[PDB]
């Protein structure tokens, strides 16, 4: 009976242009006295979640006046006027009629608009020292690739691959990832590669030790 | 007892949620909402005395660049010649001029002959003209008595009669030149009562004063504005300082960003419009011309002279002006340049559209200019272009521009998606809105842009013809209504309903002492009794 | 205006209890009903719980993951919202809010990160990642607890410079990678202020 | 499945209530606020400068 | 910030010219130089208006500054005007009228 | 826009039933509940009945005073409330009011007025009214029904006119009085539309 | 135990300057929910009332701003800051704690507020063709009296009274009343006096036929 909710995953958008963000539902949400029980909700990286739209067709104070809502029963979109710089992040949306939420769901990514580019793979040895540790440590680093979707796959393999993903670049807007497989010292002494699919690339890229 | 707390208040604020939403509504029409257009008058050198002559000229490629006129006591064999660097000569002979300035009628206004000399004829012109704009809105001149209506205006001083005066006209040389009185003289004689207001920002004088009226009429101060400018010059002392630095095109014709940039021209101009707000125009049931949807004033400040302007300063105009609008450079389609062709002006806006319109550009926008058609108007010459747009959007059709060689290399046109507008081209209605750029930037520093939109769709409306109507007509003078006689004649010739036109002159039009009555039923009736009609009588009553 | 303050969290050890108090002021306390809500690090929000007002009988209710275990109190007299968390896990290392509104979250505090975890401090080890042909840089681990600071050449290379956020090991310990691409002199500096490590490498073929 | 709605209302409905009271006095304050004045010089016949 | 200023054009240096002033007049004596000019100096970007209603010309110039300060594209505002003689017109013409 | 229209008041005589209907526009009638309200002439207003919505069942609540004769009743598809007097009384007769809103009234029609009598057209009887030596008059009395105009010398004579308010009599008849105070020509013109009479009138000492 | 609320019951006020009325209780009108359960209401003379103020404390559409309301506990006050020439009227400060509701209780009267003026009494016999018809009604008059309060009795006598009270004129802002006895044309000739009380006179004032 709980009703669900979904909306597109990440939509770039360049700056000045009206932009729309769709969020779908499982079941009407409009009560018998007349309203729908949805909200809105903005994250800012590095900052607490603010609340911009509330019964589907209301705005806050502090929400400048570009954004707005729209929808009823199941279907319902926030249109967004005119973006800057400063409304890149996670929006989510919020049912309310059916209590208590336990959470915001996956949300949606909204980032700049650019081309699409290219990830630059870069795979290293392990450092002697670090071997002389007692452990390998094995990276390769993705640069300059937009937008995400980059998957890493290693092979000479799962459970022992940890991927860090940073911040959009300020100028160069795309992205960048760093895969390190991480073993003993002995297992890697034993077998003496990690491979790269993204919509940047034609095919997939392999690079080994 | 207070158990009444369930069902209360959703019922009681359903109200005040739908209240309180539409004060927001309120405060974002109040800041933002669209002006209209109503009035129009332009006077333009070339014959142009009708917004639908210029039109038809530019549609036409007609050229208006006339010569130096010699009715103004110019020595003009002492300012011609080949040495640029002559003292007090100019280069340039050939340019366009409005030559009916010295033509004016004092006794419409009731104005004695002696203060009609005396009087600087850019105000007497301005008179005129805004008379006429006020006609073709449709709205009685004489109901507009004791309104709350405002006034603007944008002009420079010239110094008309400066030189040697007479011991005759004396006492009305401080008011003939003094330019506030324009704006104080037509309000007095209109018997208005809204703010009167000259502005002065040199060739952008007139664009950002209808912005002023803007904000009056979103203030509320004011019903109606009245809003332009005219540039009308008695001493060929601009030239000659002009030649001094060369700024001019030895053959007087401004080549808007074309190979052959290499100077500009100079012009007199005349224009005015009548601003009124869009609901307040809705209701009254005044026609729409076209929607203003946000304008933009700033000062670029700091450059590398004076009189070069910045870039930036354009960008954060241009960027200022469609947030206030709400628009995107998406949605435009057409931008009117300023078109100087001064060779340092011209590609500084030229990448500036390149920047702040050059991007993500689904259609390729186009650009134009119509100092290439006319000329530099000064002060009018930034209204003049709100002239011609309204009139091109109005017929569904974008004007071409003249001497088009090729685009000056000075711009990497591969960056943005603009081409210049170099042929006619048609451009109707889609269920898109069509929107179009104007811009201003005064050597005085000062820059100005305007965005306009097309008038509502409104559905046509058909009517019976009456069997017989007649057809009145009024003015001051017997002469005056023989030639008004003469252009309802004329433009019966044309194929229009006879009831629509009564209706017309008979609802928007005032009553004045000389009078005139005929009695018709066909076109043809009409068109003979008025071409025959000449028993008139200005009697007077009993 | 409106405002309110978290207060009450820092590193804590697995097993023991802690208290999370909230100050809010610029309105009417005892009206409204407070909540909390927790956000992992690298992951979605969850709501943690809330307590009604008094006029509803200032009832209770928490997250059933977490029921059991934490309890929200008011002191309406000093205006003040008290969350008090028990037996700690690893799993609750998370940033937590204290926001206004039972159902509208229409105002959110600054936030406090509470991070549970058995490991001690320790001194971050540093290792070069030598490039065998445009990028190099210098991978750094085990070090204890949040944050390190890393520069190149000590902030005199600063284009192409990445510094991957640090990700925790299943080991418990702290590690990231800071590299920088340069075609064809170059340390990377390394501070470590729990363990006041100050550590100087260089990356060369 | 709606008992407590009202409840939830109240809650919905206060905040929606002083934010647009807000909008209501900006508007007042938009177009009807005191303009403050920091600094002025003049110069007038009789020696006057300051 | 912006400036607004009102004066009344009294034709300072309109006689007889000098061939070296030429080329600075039309700048030196042009009603919007003024505003122009100071804007220019101090390196402003809001807009500079340069009105005249005669003798209440200044009155008008903060009025608009406050409406324009009310619209809220600028900090703040500069209003003020000015008026000095260059010629006795004004006393020879008022004389006539008593 | 939201509008209201009211009608079916009019005269009719006592015990029978009548129906006032009140049609909304420009806006969700159905979502909103409906309320009667009387007033009676010189008096106060007098609460009368609510209706809710079907949100809440629509449930139709009454005064105990005009329990039994009247029922109110709303339609959706025209959005169109209904009120039904039976067994109509004299002493009912009051100006009826339609409003939006249960409990809170955001919303007014036209207003429409109940006549209740026995009686039928009768002409105006006007009388003069002469002082003993500054004031001066004609009393109008016995007309039926509503309205009568009074002018004083087809309306030559205004200063000084005073035109009280017609009052019911209890024999279901109207007086009222014209004065005029002039001390030390004075013509009294009656007309009563609905018995056609037309009456002029003089006053001498 | 139902709620009662009170006012002054008439307020005359000059325009031009702020006037306040004031409203009481017999009841906190404080709900758990933290409101004050009080509307007001104005009807214009011989129009339809309209509302102005709801929880004492926000103001609908349409209302001029200078209208204004405060209060808690059990007492209430509306605030006008410019008196008007239309502002007359019929105001009603009435709760909504208890539902529903029966009248709106008296209501507080507004007049224009000018000088003390005294009636101007006279008393005028049964026209003569009256009397011819049976009928005799002697009629005592109140001419340019201010303010309200006029008090008349009949002595040569209750029951067979009628008043009539015109509003406030709007040229001098005085007052006229009209009191009419009816009696048959015997009664009249049985006995061969109006007496007349209002602040405006010193004292009452008889005047016989």
């Amino acid at each position: 009976d709980v009703v669900m909710t979904q909306s597109p995953l990440s939509l770039p958008v360049t700056p000045g242009e009206p932009a729309s963000i769709s969020c779908r539902s499982s079941q009407s949400l409009l009560h018998s006295n007349g309203y729908n029980y949805l909200d809105w909700y903005l994250q800012k990286p590095g900052q607490s979640p603010q609340l911009l739209i509330y019964l589907g067709s209301n705005r806050a104070s502090g929400v400048p006046d570009r954004f707005s809502g729209s929808g009823s029963g199941t279907d319902f979109t926030l249109k967004i006027s005119r973006v800057e710089a400063e409304d890149v992040g996670v929006y989510y949306c919020m049912q309310s009629l059916q209590t208590p939420r336990l959470t915001f769901g996956p949300g949606t990514k909204v980032d700049i608009k650019r081309t699409v580019a290219a990830p630059s793979v870069f795979i290293f040895p392990p450092s002697d020292e670090q071997l002389k540790s007692g452990t390998a440590s094995v990276v390769c680093l993705l640069n300059n690739f937009y937008p995400r979707g980059a998957k890493v796959q290693w092979k000479v393999q799962s459970g022992n691959s940890q991927e860090s993903v940073t911040e959009q670049d300020s100028k160069d807007s795309t992205y960048s990832l760093s895969s390190t497989l991480t073993l003993s010292k002995a297992d890697y002494e034993k077998h003496k590669a990690c491979e790269v699919t993204h919509q940047g690339l034609s095919s997939p890229v392999t690079k080994s030790f | 007892m207070a158990s009444t707390d369930s069902e209360k208040v959703a019922e009681y604020l359903r109200r005040a949620t739908l209240d309180l939403r539409a004060a927001r509504q309120r405060i974002r029409e109040l800041e933002g909402e669209p002006i209209a257009i109503v009035g129009m008058a332009c006077r333009l050198p070339g014959g142009v005395a009708s917004p639908e002559d210029l039109w038809r000229l530019v549609a036409e490629r007609v050229d208006a660049v006339s010569e130096f006129p010699g009715d103004r006591g110019w020595d003009l064999d002492s300012l011609i010649d080949p040495d640029r660097e002559r003292a007090g000569t100019s280069y340039v002979g050939q340019g366009g001029f409005l030559h009916d300035a010295g033509e004016f009628d004092a006794g419409f206004f009731g104005i004695s002959p002696r203060e009609a000399v005396a009087m600087d004829p850019q105000q007497r012109l301005l008179l005129e003209t805004s008379w006429e704009a006020l006609e073709n809105a449709g709205v009685d001149p004489i109901a507009l008595k004791g309104t709350d209506t405002g006034v603007f205006s944008g002009l420079m001083g010239q110094g008309y009669g400066s030189g040697a005066v007479a011991p005759e006209l004396e006492g009305f040389v401080t008011t003939g030149v003094a330019s506030s009185v324009a704006s104080g003289r037509v309000s007095y004689v209109l018997g208005l009562e809204g703010p009167a207001v000259t502005v002065d920002t040199a060739c952008s004088s007139s664009l950002v004063a209808m912005h002023l009226a803007a904000q009056a009429l979103r203030q509320g101060e004011c019903s109606m504005a009245l809003a332009g400018g005219v540039t009308v010059m008695a001493t060929p002392g601009s030239f000659v300082e002009f030649s001094r630095q060369r700024a001019l095109a030895p053959d007087g014709r401004c080549k808007a960003f074309a190979a052959a940039a290499d100077g500009t021209g100079w012009s007199e101009g005349v224009g005015v419009v009548v601003l009124e707000r869009l609901s307040v125009a809705r209701e009254r049931g005044h026609r729409i011309l076209a929607v203003l949807r946000g304008s933009a004033v700033n000062q670029d400040g700091a450059s590398n002279g004076l009189t070069a302007p910045n870039g930036l300063s354009q960008q954060r105009v241009i960027r200022r002006a469609l947030a206030a609008a709400g628009l995107a450079p998406s949605d435009v389609d057409v931008v009117e340049a300023h078109g100087t062709g001064t060779t340092l002006g011209d590609p500084i806006e030229a990448q500036a559209l390149l920047a702040t319109y050059g991007q993500e550009r689904k259609q390729p926008l186009w650009l134009g200019s119509l100092k290439s058609n006319i000329g530099h108007a000064q002060a009018a010459a930034g209204v003049a272009g709100v002239i011609k747009m309204v009139q091109a959007l109005r017929h569904e059709t974008l004007p071409p521009t003249l001497h088009v060689d090729k685009p000056t290399l000075e711009v990497d046109w591969s960056a943005g998606a603009i081409e210049l507008l170099t042929e006619a081209r048609a451009w109707p209605r889609n269920g898109r809105p069509r929107r179009a750029g104007v811009s201003s930037f005064g050597v005085s520093g000062t820059n100005a842009h305007l965005i306009l939109e097309e008038a509502p769709a409104e559905e046509p409306v058909a009517a019976p013809e009456l069997p017989v109507v007649p057809l009145v007509v009024s003015a001051r003078s017997t002469e005056s209504l023989s030639g008004q006689a003469e252009r309802l004649a004329s433009l019966l010739e044309g194929d229009v309903s006879l009831t629509e036109v009564a209706g017309a002159l008979v609802s928007r039009r005032a009553v004045l002492d000389e009078r005139a009555v005929v009695v018709a039923g066909s076109r043809e009736e009409a068109v003979t009794g008025l071409r025959a009609l000449n028993t008139a009588g200005s009697g007077t009553p009993g | 205006e409106v405002q309110l303050v978290q207060s009450g969290g820092g590193l804590v050890q697995p097993g023991r209890s802690l208290r999370l108090s909230c100050t809010a002021s610029g309105f009417t306390f005892g009206d409204y009903a407070m909540s909390w809500v927790r956000q992992a690090p690298g992951k979605g929000l969850e709501w943690v719980g809330f307590i009604r007002s008094k006029a509803y009988g200032g009832t209770t209710e928490y997250a059933a993951s977490v029921k059991g275990r934490f309890t929200i109190s008011r002191d309406d007299s000093k205006s003040i919202a008290y969350l008090q968390m028990n037996s700690l896990k690893t799993e609750d290392t998370a940033v937590y809010y204290c926001t206004r509104g039972g159902t509208l979250f229409d105002y959110w505090g600054q936030g406090t990160l509470v991070t549970v975890s058995s490991a001690s401090t320790k001194g971050p080890s540093v290792f070069p990642l030598a490039p065998s042909s445009a990028a190099l840089g210098c991978l750094v681990k085990d070090y204890f607890p949040e944050p390190v600071t890393v520069s190149w050449n000590s902030g005199a290379l600063t284009s192409g410079v990445h510094t991957f956020p640090a990700v925790l090991q299943s080991s418990g310990l702290y590690s990231l990678s800071s590299v920088v691409t340069v075609p064809s002199t170059y340390i990377c500096n390394v501070n470590h202020k729990p363990s006041n490590t100050k550590v100087d490498k260089k990356v060369e073929p």
